[PDB]
């Protein structure tokens, strides 16, 4: 399968960007979607897992 | 008195040769156009040569470029008409964006594109001209912004390609999370290929019109939502009473501005 690897240049662009490269997706029929605030409110202290870790850092992209 | 009905006369005259220039403006003559421009009064006459330069950009497309050349080769000759213009631009856009006109903002939209193309107005208030027409999801708004990307796509690579992956992802929004239809989703694939292409086919410079040297030409920020000045006052001639001494600076400036067979 091919390597579809993009190289970043500059480090003062983030290290998760969508590259000119890649085509856009240009996304353009109805969802199983709940009732809207009908019940399940989300209890006290649940969260994202790393909220407080930031997404990337300078040693991402090199990574 | 005589000397008003002459000036009068004179203000007629220079008004019909701009008229005469606008009407018969060619790609290939435009130096013939240029010295109609430079025969009357280019300080005197910049509000009335302005004036026929946006109803040439308004009347026609072939001419927007001839309007776009004059409203540089101002720009070049003064940084203030070049500001005038670009100034009186900014507020027929704001005019066709409040109006809710569609053929009157799809113009102003072209004028402010040709006057960014020309180098005679700034980028930042068509970036933002370009950010309130994606901000707000029209079609009309969409064709305006695709228009504008097709004339000033080498402009917007080579301003800010920020905006142009902000629009690629409203135009995304507005196909899925917004409502579009088959006018709209055809808008958002026109502005899908105008932003692949960069528009290669009809750049931003147009080859032909620039004519106006970019070191002595001044860019002016002048924004739409601002209260620009259009300066029409001097387009109207008026009884100056000091006009001989104003004569002779405008012909002081136009003076200044010109064997191996046998192997």
């Amino acid at each position: 399968p091919n390597v579809v690897f993009i190289k970043t240049e500059d480090p003062d662009l983030p290290a998760f960007y969508f590259d000119p490269l890649i085509n856009p997706i240009s996304h353009r029929s109805q969802e199983p979607l709940p009732d809207d605030d009908e019940e399940f409110e989300l209890p006290e202290f649940v969260e994202p897992f790393l909220k407080d870790t930031p997404l990337y850092t300078d040693n991402t992209a090199n990574g | 008195k005589n000397s008003l009905a002459y000036q009068r006369m004179s203000w007629e005259a220079l008004k019909k040769s701009i008229n005469g220039l606008i009407n018969k403006v060619n790609i290939s003559n435009i130096s013939i156009i240029i010295q109609e421009l430079l025969q009357e009064n280019i300080v005197r006459g910049r509000g009335l040569l302005s004036r026929s330069v946006l109803q040439a950009q308004s009347a026609s497309p072939i001419f927007t470029h001839v309007y776009a050349a004059l409203v540089a080769i101002i720009n070049s000759k003064f940084p203030q008409i070049g500001e005038l213009i670009l100034k009186r631009l900014i507020l027929n856009f704001r005019k066709g964006y409040r109006r809710n006109d569609k053929q009157l903002c799809l113009t102003a939209s072209k004028f402010v594109a040709h006057l960014i193309n020309q180098n005679v107005a700034h980028e930042v208030l068509c970036l933002e001209m370009l950010t309130l027409l994606l901000e707000r999801p029209t079609d009309d708004s969409v064709e305006v912004a695709i228009g504008f990307l097709k004339e000033c796509g080498l402009k917007l690579t080579q301003v800010s390609p920020r905006g142009i992956n902000a629009i690629f992802e409203r135009l995304r929004n507005i196909l899925h999370e917004s409502e579009i239809d088959k006018r709209v989703q055809y808008m958002i694939e026109v502005m899908f290929a105008v932003r692949k292409d960069g528009f290669k086919d009809h750049p931003i410079i147009l080859e032909g019109l620039d004519l106006v040297e970019e070191d002595d030409q001044f860019t002016h920020m002048l924004p739409l939502e601002d209260d620009y000045n259009p300066e029409d006052v001097l387009n109207v001639f008026k009884m100056d009473p000091n006009f001989m001494e104003n004569e002779e600076k405008y012909k002081a400036i136009k003076k200044e501005i010109l064997i191996n067979l046998v192997s």
